[PDB]
């Protein structure tokens, strides 16, 4: 919704069986890091909004 | 149906590029085609855009 706040990590339980909050066959953490490296193009390197 | 497809063996390597896996189902192509070989462990990597 707008306007909101998400900081907890659970284990995305996108197959049919729970995760039990660890890492495996469709069970990964829902968060991903960019990389940021001098030679990136423009539209990869970071943005400041 | 993916639910089958998770079904089967646990995956070593389940990665998807152009259609997201939540809306796999969801998105609705004209034709489908798979290939399917048997590699190495280490040339498992070297199938990837």
């Amino acid at each position: 919704k707008p306007f909101e706040r998400d900081i907890s990590t659970e284990i995305y339980q996108a197959g049919n069986k729970p995760c039990n909050g660890v890492a495996g066959p469709n069970c990964y953490s829902p968060l991903q890091s960019y990389g940021f490296r001098p030679t990136y193009g423009v539209g990869h390197q970071p943005y400041r909004v | 149906d993916y639910s089958v497809i998770y079904n089967f063996a646990p995956f070593f390597a389940f990665k998807c590029y152009g259609v997201s896996p939540t809306k796999l189902n969801d998105l609705c192509f004209t034709n489908v085609y798979a290939d399917s070989f048997v590699i190495r462990g280490n040339e498992v990597s070297q199938i990837a855009p």
